[PDB]
């Protein structure tokens, strides 16, 4: 299309670029493949390729061909799966991959202020990996954590109910390397009403009430 | 006995239990306009031009893959259908280049035929018109992918019949490119035939190139040599 | 709007504005035109032989 | 029975304890909280009693589908075949302003798993997949821990709960796409092929995951179902109007003080849903502009309507906007709603697949047109063009997303049209 | 040699005559006096396409990429 | 009825533990069917 962040092709530079799984990781992949009925075994392409991106921060095309080899599937399905889904990044990123929900009530919640504050505090524009390494900034659509005030994502974590000052706090904590507590902050610990802790306040019922007359 | 009465415009016809809708309309002479469906290729819901209304039924059903229970009455010219066809044709013509002068299939391409004989007469939607990076493939197949309607024919053929399995789609929304992701040459026996299956001018014959034009040429029956299959 | 003789035109920085698309030949009510188009060096398409019979031509 | 009064809630009769992340999260905590109690007697009591139990409850599905569960799960009662059966629990939560599945699967895993087992034995499924949004790594990991607890306890697996039946469960993370949450394309995302939805004439029931009969059901349905079997049928049917009965989560977002998550009676006045549970509308009840009921796919509700309209599938259909996932968002008057809904359209454009031409083209249109409305450089006649675009898209495509992308615009057009042409006109003036 | 348009003495080259049924072809050929040769009509062979057969369990047919 | 958030243990996950727990879930489960073939090809 005309409006795109990055196109999807392999032009050059990684035909043979080395990628190898770790033996323990072969054990892991075997464990994964054991979860599907035989005669298919192609269902594991997506989880195994996930794993590839997991141990190697970004997958080169040699990783795609390699997974296709491990599962003995035509590689074009591997490339296809790699492009069609958002998780997989086919281009290298930094150690920390920053993701913000700009769409809807996060958007209604001032999250744009969060984005701008990030761009200034880090000092770079959107979509560009920072000079040196380890910080990348892209906005993603709804991540599902919503009632908690506008959320930002770092690798496998949810920072919820985020004000710009605390954004700066987190970012500098990552500059030092100490990863802050994942859970949402400024009260609201684990998705609650801030004021009342309303609805159920009572001790939960035991294994009763189930009489059923049977 | 393993036959089913199903009306077409009130005209009954006896068909087999599990023949498609499009076939059932073929039997009485209706040819429902279509793209991605092809006689030799497995069914897909991509083109959406096959839509047809069945009375008493609120939604329009796709005639390609819909099996025919007993007693369906298939109204081809019902207003809802024609509106559906005009719609689908419009959305297809939304993003398409104007290549008909340069394009090789100008005397043939089914977008022009079905465009006149079905779709609406005037377009809309000014700001728009995405473009696609073209991809060289073989010496045989000249490739301009901007004209691609993304109808999945070439894929299904290469997979099932050709057996190479090297063609696919990568993308979402507006942006889906149909072809090799790694820019590999695709060449095989039977590969050239793909230029007949591409319904639009996306794929065409490289050596035949620009030389000719369909209406000007005189077709002549013949046989083949160089292969004992006759 | 007067109709004289059949000049071909080209773009500024002349490209041979003719694309070879065959239409002018296709609608010719006297059939008198000829177009044969071989893709040239640049890969763009122009006409090899583009002919008219002003005899046959009804203007 | 329960008369027109609804929205009054009774604690200790609720379904989900711990939803706020309290007390003890384990098989031991959930054990003492009532999960997995007598459940062997359910499974040995037979499938038909479970099915008839759900139908007696008359509960309705989730995810905005609104279909009755007893039928969907009743399809699988077909005499068995040489091919296995599965239970696919949908853990994906798409659309904005929701949080629906996340909080449940985090704070009460064993209820979800127990639901999976009860449904599996009910329809005869061999195993239960759970496909979760890949964003949820930590969450689904907690799910892994709880499932491991279930196997170590011998609670599921071979001879689950010591019963005469064995039911395994598997869990698969997602690849991070919205349409993976759709009933059908989910199947093939499990199959490893890029997720795109199948045509409906083959049903998921008839030909499912790996081509074998299976069903798809949301975390709410599956998770609540075993306790539905343990509450006695009509008990659950006590709440809500007899058309749509029982309880459901309502996750309030948008602009209100204390946006949060609660569980309520099915039928509730939206006004009460705001007042007596989550804070209040910022700036007062009169400061609201419009409210989006349920999922983002649902059309707008104007003030004078949402004031009087309760929360019900059928009642909201009377409001012309079908109910979504029940997580509602509200909008300040100060905000520009055209920008909000336009951005929502951008969400739909970025999440969709390229099979049906009508979404992959039309939704492009509505993106660019809605952006033009944001800048207001269009002309007044064009809004109706946008309408007929939405109509010609709706109903012509495979999945509901295409339909789901048509409704919001239509909503914005119906009530708020006169708000457009003043922005149209002030662009005419300001620009010329 | 002046231009190179194709040329012939073949006054009958460009004729074509549309007939409804073959009996009318042989009829007009017989009657009109010049010898003829008939080719037999061919049609598409009736097929069974079941969309579900794309996804089937043990059957070799399965659609990759769909 | 002490009020404290008790899932704090989930903050302790590096990015392996999901799949590693899948490894720890090895066996414990019925062998799944073979269909008719090794691969659909
Ligand atoms: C566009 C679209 C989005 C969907 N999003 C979700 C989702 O976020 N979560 C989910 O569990 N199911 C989702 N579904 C699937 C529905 O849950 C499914 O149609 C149905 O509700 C499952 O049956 P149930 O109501 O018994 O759970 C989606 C379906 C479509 C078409
Ligand atoms: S593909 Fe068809 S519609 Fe498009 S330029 Fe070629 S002839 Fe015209
Ligand atoms: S290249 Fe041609 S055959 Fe292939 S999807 Fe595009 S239009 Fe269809
Ligand atoms: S072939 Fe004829 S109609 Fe086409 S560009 Fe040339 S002069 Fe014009
Ligand atoms: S409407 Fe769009 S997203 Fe949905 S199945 Fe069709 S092509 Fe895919
Ligand atoms: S033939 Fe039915 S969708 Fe193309
Ligand atoms: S709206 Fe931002 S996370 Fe759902």
């Amino acid at each position: 299309g005309g409006a795109l962040f990055v196109h999807r092709d392999t032009p050059k530079n990684n035909p043979e670029t080395p990628f190898d799984f770790t033996p323990e990781n072969y054990k892991r992949i075997e464990a994964i493949v054991k979860n599907y009925p035989e005669g298919h075994k192609a269902a594991a392409v997506l989880p195994v390729l996930d794993l590839a991106q997991r141990q190697n921060g970004w997958l080169p095309i040699s990783a795609m061909n390699k997974v296709a080899e491990i599962l003995q599937v035509p590689p074009m399905r591997v490339y296809e799966v790699a492009t069609f889904y958002t998780m997989y990044n086919r281009k290298p990123v930094g150690k920390y991959h920053i993701q913000v929900c700009t769409t809807t009530p996060c958007m209604l919640r001032n999250s744009d202020s969060i984005l701008e504050a990030i761009q200034k505090k880090l000092g770079i524009k959107v979509g560009e990996t920072t000079p040196d390494k380890l910080f990348t900034l892209i906005e993603v659509e709804c991540l599902g954590a919503c009632v908690n005030a506008p959320m930002v994502q770092i690798n496998d974590n949810y920072y919820e109910d985020l004000t710009p000052k605390d954004i700066e706090e987190i970012i500098d904590e990552l500059k030092a390397g100490k990863i802050p507590k994942p859970g949402p902050r400024s009260g609201r610990f684990s998705c609650e009403p801030a004021g009342g802790l309303t609805s159920l306040t009572e001790p939960p019922k035991g294994p009763g009430f189930g009489v059923q007359a049977g | 006995s393993n036959l089913i009465e199903v009306f077409v415009d009130g005209q009954s016809v006896m068909v087999e239990p599990g023949t498609t809708v499009l076939q059932a309309c073929e039997k009485v002479g209706m040819q429902i306009p279509r793209f991605c469906y092809h006689e030799r290729l497995s069914v897909a819901g991509n083109c959406r031009m096959c839509l047809v209304e069945i009375e008493k039924a609120p939604k329009v059903v796709a005639a390609c893959a819909m099996p025919v229970m007993k007693g369906w009455n298939i109204l081809t010219n019902s207003e809802k259908t024609k509106k559906a066809r005009e719609g689908v044709m419009e959305f297809l013509l939304a993003n398409h280049p104007l290549d008909c002068p340069i394009c090789d299939q100008g005397g043939e391409c089914d977008l022009q035929d079905q465009s006149m004989m079905f779709g609406s007469d005037r377009s809309r939607f000014l700001e728009g018109k995405r473009a696609v990076e073209d991809k060289n493939i073989g010496p045989l197949v000249k490739t301009i992918m901007t004209r691609c309607i993304q109808c999945t024919r070439c894929i299904r053929f290469a997979s099932e019949i050709a057996g190479v399995d090297d063609l696919g789609t990568t993308g979402r929304g507006n942006d889906m490119q149909v072809g090799t992701y790694i820019e590999k040459m695709f060449m095989s026996e039977l590969s050239g035939n793909i230029i007949d299956i591409c319904p639009v001018g996306a794929l065409t014959s490289k050596p035949y190139a620009f030389t000719a034009r369909p209406w000007e040429t005189r077709k002549t029956e013949s046989i083949d040599v160089m292969d004992a299959v006759g | 709007r007067f109709r004289g003789e059949h000049a071909l035109r080209r773009y500024p920085s002349g490209e041979e504005r003719c694309i070879a698309c065959k239409l002018c030949e296709a609608v010719c009510p006297a059939q008198a035109i000829t177009i044969e188009a071989e893709p040239r060096a640049d890969g763009s398409r122009r006409t090899t032989r583009y002919d008219i019979d002003m005899t046959k031509c009804i203007y | 029975p329960k008369k027109t009064s609804f929205g009054s809630l009774k604690d200790e009769d609720r379904i989900f304890t711990n939803l706020y992340g309290r007390h003890d999260w384990r098989l031991k905590g959930a054990q003492s909280r009532g999960d997995w109690y007598k459940t062997k007697e359910i499974l040995l009591k037979g499938p038909d009693w479970i099915l008839g139990e759900v139908k007696t409850s008359g509960l309705r599905g989730r995810g905005g589908a609104g279909f009755p569960t007893g039928l969907k799960w009743s399809f699988m009662n077909k005499p068995s075949d040489g091919r296995p059966k599965y239970l696919v629990v949908n853990a994906d939560e798409g659309e904005p302003g929701t949080c629906k599945d996340r909080e449940i699967i985090r704070h009460d895993p064993h209820k979800l798993v127990e639901g999976c087992l009860v449904g599996g034995r009910a329809m005869g499924a061999r195993a239960a997949y759970i496909y979760i949004r890949g964003e949820f790594y930590n969450e689904a990991s907690n799910l892994q821990v709880a499932i491991r607890e279930a196997y170590e306890a011998g609670l599921i697996g071979k001879n689950a709960c010591g019963s005469g039946y064995d039911f395994d469960v598997f869990v698969v993370r997602g690849a991070g796409a919205y349409i993976c949450g759709e009933e059908t394309a989910l199947i093939e995302s499990i199959e490893g092929k890029q997720g795109k939805p199948r045509l409906k004439p083959p049903f998921p029931a008839d030909v499912g995951v790996f081509g074998c009969p299976t069903t798809v059901a949301n975390v709410e349905t599956v998770a609540v179902s075993p306790t539905i079997c343990r509450r006695g049928g009509a008990w659950f049917a006590s709440f809500g109007r007899e058309r749509n009965s029982g309880t459901k989560l309502f996750n309030i977002s948008g602009h209100v003080n204390n946006p949060c998550t609660v569980e309520e009676e099915m039928s509730v006045p939206l006004k009460e849903l705001i007042e007596k549970h989550a804070g209040g509308v910022t700036g007062g009840w009169d400061n609201l502009l419009a409210v989006i009921p349920g999922g983002s796919s649902t059309p707008l509700i104007p003030k004078s309507v949402c004031e009087t309209v309760l929360m019900d599938f059928d009642a909201l259909i009377q409001a012309q906007t079908g109910l979504g996932t029940a997580a509602v968002i509200v909008m300040d008057r100060s905000t520009d709603i055209v920008k909000a809904i336009a951005r929502l359209i951008e969400f739909y454009k970025h999440e969709s697949c390229g099979q049906c031409t009508p979404c992959r083209e039309g939704v492009d249109w509505m993106n660019k047109v809605m952006a033009r409305f944001v800048r207001g450089d269009a002309r007044p006649a064009e809004i109706d063009s946008l309408w007929e675009i939405s109509k010609q898209i709706e109903g012509h495509t495979i999945c509901a997303l295409g339909d789901g992308a048509a409704w919001p615009v239509q909503g914005l057009i119906r009530h708020f049209r006169p708000e457009l042409e003043e922005r149209m006109q002030r662009f005419a003036q300001q620009h010329q | 040699p002046l231009m190179g348009w194709a040329s012939t003495a073949d006054p009958l080259s460009n004729l074509v005559l549309t007939f409804s049924t073959k009996e009318d072809a042989i009829a007009f050929a017989e009657k009109n006096g010049w010898s003829y040769d008939v080719e037999e009509r061919k049609v598409p062979k009736p097929k069974s396409k079941s969309y579900g057969a794309n996804f089937s369990w043990n059957k070799r047919t399965r659609v990759s990429t769909k | 009825d002490n009020t404290t958030y008790k899932n704090l243990q989930h903050h302790d996950y590096s990015t392996y533990t999901f799949l590693d727990l899948n490894l720890d879930l090895s066996k414990f489960r019925m062998p799944q069917p073979s269909s008719g073939r090794e691969s659909p090809r």
